[PDB]
RNA sequence: AUGUUGUAAAGCACUAAUGCGCUGCGUUAAACUUUGAAGAUGUCUUUUAAGUUGUUGCCAGUGGGCAUACUGUGGUAA
RNA sequence: GAGUUUGGCUGGGGCGGCACGACUGCUAAAGACUAACGCAGACGUCCUAAGGCGGGCUCAGCGGGGAAGGAAACCACGCGUGGAGCACAAGGGCACAAGCCUGCUUGAGACUGUUCCUAUUGCGGGACUGUUUGGGGGAAACCCUGGCCUAGAGAUCCCAUGUCCUAUUGUGCGUGGGACAUGGGUGACAGAAAAGUUACCACAGGGAUAACUGGCUUGUAGCAGCCGAGCGACCAUAGCG
RNA sequence: AGUUGCGGCCAUAUCCACGGAAAAGCACCGGAACUCGUCAGAUCUCCGAAGUUAAGCCUGUGCGAGCCUGGGUAGUACUGAGAAGGGAGACCACUCGGGAAUACCGGGUGCUGCAACUU
């Protein structure tokens, strides 16, 4: 039947996770969390919008599913297939009971049985990230709050300063990049310190200006 | 019928009326199943107990 | 839960991260003598003469000394008074405790002056520790060490 | 002692007091001990319980205000002052902080206006 | 269990080590000139019935395991109790390694 | 003065999980721990502060509890 | 035809289960103690070696080689912190070892005392000493009184066997009695000798406890909102969602 | 000043790469009648002294991997003791106290005991 979600809302202070004593789980709803083009230079997308979550509470896995549709087909339809990159960074491994009373024995043996799955959230928790370009910016605050309508509480969304899926503030991240010491290859990057062989050190920066 | 099972509520203040006492250390005479090479040296064995506990 | 010897004692009987194996050497050299205070300190390593888990951190006074073993007395609360336990315990979970060292080192001293002083035949004996007390006086300085201006500072918020 | 006055903060009120007040504290409100009985401050009495010693309440006082080291025997002489309600109330609710606004806690050199008002 | 017929242990009468043999022990019969069976029978004549329980209610399947000890030199015999065991073999044919 | 501890938080060094990019970025734990508090708990010294009990006789009632501040467990919840 | 019996726990009782004796991890809030028909499992055995001791060795796995030879046969070099094994549940422990191979053995001997779990307390299970006209292994220091450690447990009364004593008017005995130690068993496991039915029914009580109303609750039941993917020939909102 | 024999604490001592080394030592090294042990004198046991510093042992080097100790992260997270504060709740705030942890940066790389021997 699916309860209502006011039934699941609110956090246990302990997480009941599937693993070895459980053994009777439904399997997730939500299977794809990296959409967009995905295999863009980490040069090409230098924005970053966030939603941040405002509360302490179980997020279900049918709204999560729910929500990557109805941000991923917005952005297809005003910024374009090959233009955005859109992650989801939650994961729902808490599972849900339900004690299944269907004349029955009532509270006696009340432990109850697997019944679905949720991620849990916190206070200043991202929740959904996309990175575009400076153009489409309309556009990704747009996105996003189509999809928090799914959401359950209150959510907030952000334009950050941190250069794309980096985790690093934009003006590190630039004049790092003119002293040669960022190894760009397809997707990814990494920093050079000057910390180990000087030998080895020094093939590094020869990467750094092909790759 | 069906009651309560348990309950420590209470029992520390029970414990603690007239106060938590200690009992006093023996005078080394009173020890049992020594062994027989400090039944030899026993005289200047107990000067060392009876000089610490007393002291 | 249940009440077997060595109940529930998953984490209070093991080792600490790159110290596992036996006992070391020095741990036999040791000399024990009648009156000694001595802490009680499992190894689980070894698995003859070792006691209840109780008494895993407790300080002792030794009463007797046998071939391979140990005779200590200690006191053990139970709901409303205190009783005294004669453990028997090996070697290797003992070690000397230090808990004596200020105070032997200061009654030293004192009885020290004390023969320096029936030489000399000026003598006293009072000489109590006190407690810090309230504070002496200052005389601070600004010919260097200028004062540095400090406040309230307005709020800022990096996202 | 100032760990032991940190456990009862919420109860009662301390601080500093200076020399002016502290004699009119012992010369209104002050009492000796027999042991458990209570005893007028009078200059016989007084010479009794410290034999070749102090004989008046002054120096009594000026062995408080200073360490002088015989502070321990003359505090313990002395029986607990008594005193009554201040006169105008306490401003607060009283069971609050002073630094939160109250009256319980550390008042340090501000406890004369209100000690003044209760003897 | 598989135990051998033969050992080398202490005896109480020669006061040293000697061979003996190995078997199991067990229980002769009552006899009726007893003072507790002489008891229970004169109670049990004329009306009345049954006096004195008898236990149901059982819950066991083994026993434990008592050797009989026998020195080979002065006869002499001891018993000597183990633990619970539902087969026993006193022959042998050792498992070899 | 000198010993004991493995929780909260945090973390990935072990056990069990979890998305991508082809070295990095992303997410987890009552029956995970490389770390690790606040708090508790042993012993020595009144040759530290402040304060001012030991031994034993004859005997009663009681062994359905409940509320609350803070804090857990089961339950959609009461 | 007579006399009598036909346990208990329990979100009412009954049916079912055993939370009725007892072991491991978690619930448990960094000393110890701590509840629920709370979660996940295991117990009534097995072993003359799977017990004791001496010596010699290294395990799971990976890399490069070798007639028939292949995904898997066996030889053999270079590495391998245990990522394997150790009767069984789980936790703890262990590398010239507690694991593997091998030699000899019956300490799985006879007695005796102190102490822990553990108390106001029995039984039980462990630890540590002493005494022997006593063993085993080892050149020897040294170790050994069952199983690497935490589970595998049974009173009063009666009977069977062994050692030391004994029956009061005296002496014996093919007739008995006792002290101490082991075995025969009560699993509802501090331990009665025990089948049902009553709608023909009785008595002492109980709101400590059900079957109707009220009160707290809202999973289910009923009635409503928010979003905007789609539909509506065109056209998200005429109406729908 | 060191090495060797027997050690205590058990990585600041371990692991990977290159180099150095006067005198002694420690080794590698030549053999199998006896002792002892193997499929095999490879290992183990006995008897030796031609050769060599090639290795082992000991010492240097490296913006080396690890380990040890500091800083930053940060008075942040969490928290002992209080009060008729706010909020539908989830939870947030205030007064007196205590106070962490990766990622990043800096510096270090065995210390000692008894004995014998070496220009
Ligand atoms: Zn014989």
């Amino acid at each position: 039947g699916r309860r209502p979600g006011r039934c699941y809302r609110y956090l246990s202070k302990k997480a009941y996770p599937k693993s070895r004593f459980n053994r009777g789980v439904p399997d997730s709803k939500i299977q794809i969390f990296d959409l967009g083009r995905r295999k863009a230079g980490v040069l090409e997308f230098p924005l970053l919008v966030n939603c941040i979550s405002n509360e302490r509470e179980n997020l279900s896995a049918e709204a999560l599913e729910a929500a990557r549709i109805c941000a991923n087909k917005y952005m297809v339809k005003h910024a374009g297939k090959d233009n955005f990159h859109l992650r989801i960074r939650v994961y729902p491994f808490h599972v849900l009971r339900i004690n299944k009373m269907l004349l029955q024995t009532g509270m006696r043996g009340s432990f109850g049985k697997p019944y679905g799955r949720a991620a849990r959230v916190v206070f200043n928790q991202p929740i959904l990230s996309i990175r575009t370009k400076e153009s489409f910016r309309d556009a990704a605050v747009e996105a996003l709050r189509r999809a928090k309508n799914k959401f359950p509480g209150h959510q907030k969304i952000q334009v950050s300063s941190k250069f794309g899926f980096t985790n690093m503030f934009s003006d590190e991240f630039n004049k790092l990049n003119e002293s040669g010491r960022i190894i760009l290859r397809g997707g990814s990057f990494s920093v050079i310190r000057e910390k180990g062989s000087i030998d080895k050190f020094k093939r590094d920066l020869e990467y750094a200006a092909n790759n | 019928a069906k009651r309560k099972n348990h309950t420590n509520h209470n029992q520390n203040r029970k414990d603690h009326r007239g106060g938590i006492k200690k009992p006093k250390m023996p005078k080394f005479s009173e020890f049992l199943g020594l062994h027989p090479a400090t039944l030899a040296r026993l005289e200047e064995a107990g000067k060392l107990w009876n000089a610490a506990t007393s002291r | 839960r249940s009440k077997g010897y060595r109940r529930g004692t998953r984490y209070l009987f093991s080792q600490d991260h790159r110290k596992h194996g036996v006992a070391h050497v020095s741990k036999y050299l040791e000399k024990y003598e009648i009156g000694d205070m001595v802490d009680i300190l499992v190894n689980p390593a070894m698995m003859k003469g070792m006691p209840h888990k109780y008494y895993h951190g407790r300080t002792g006074r030794v009463y007797d000394v046998k071939p391979r073993s140990l005779n200590v007395a200690l006191y053990k609360r139970v709901r409303g008074k205190y009783v005294i336990k004669k453990i028997i315990v090996r070697i290797e979970h003992v070690r000397k405790s230090r808990c004596s060292e200020e105070s032997q080192k200061r009654i030293l001293m004192a009885a020290e002056m004390a023969r320096d002083a029936e030489s000399r035949g000026v003598v006293l004996a009072p000489s109590k520790r006190k407690i810090e007390g309230p504070r002496k006086a200052v005389e601070v300085s600004l010919d260097n060490n200028q004062p540095i201006e400090v406040g309230y500072e307005p709020h800022v918020v990096i996202f | 002692t100032r760990k032991m006055l940190q456990i009862i903060k919420d109860h009662v009120a301390f601080g500093t007091i200076g020399m002016e007040l502290l004699r009119k504290l012992v010369y209104t409100k002050g009492s000796g001990r027999n042991g458990h009985v209570r005893v007028k401050l009078t200059n016989e009495f007084i010479e009794d319980m410290f034999d070749g010693k102090i004989r008046c309440i002054e120096e009594l006082v000026h062995h408080i205000y200073n360490g002088t080291e015989m502070f321990k025997k003359v505090n313990s002489f002395l029986y607990p002052f008594h005193l009554s309600p201040p006169r105008g109330g306490f401003k607060g609710q009283k069971s609050k902080s002073f630094n939160d606004g109250g009256s319980v806690g550390n008042h340090q050199d501000l406890l004369s206006n209100l000690l003044e008002r209760m003897i | 269990v598989n135990i051998p017929k033969t050992r080398n242990t202490f005896c109480k009468k020669c006061k040293g080590y000697s061979a003996h043999k190995v078997s199991q022990a067990k229980k002769s019969k009552d006899n009726p000139r007893a003072q507790g069976n002489r008891r229970y029978a004169r109670k049990q004549r004329g009306y009345g019935g049954q006096t004195k329980p008898i236990l149901r209610r059982k819950a066991k399947v083994t026993k434990k395991l008592v050797l009989n000890l026998e020195c080979t030199k002065c006869k002499f015999s001891h018993q000597k109790p183990l633990k619970r065991a539902k087969h026993v073999i006193f022959g042998g044919e050792r498992k070899r390694k």
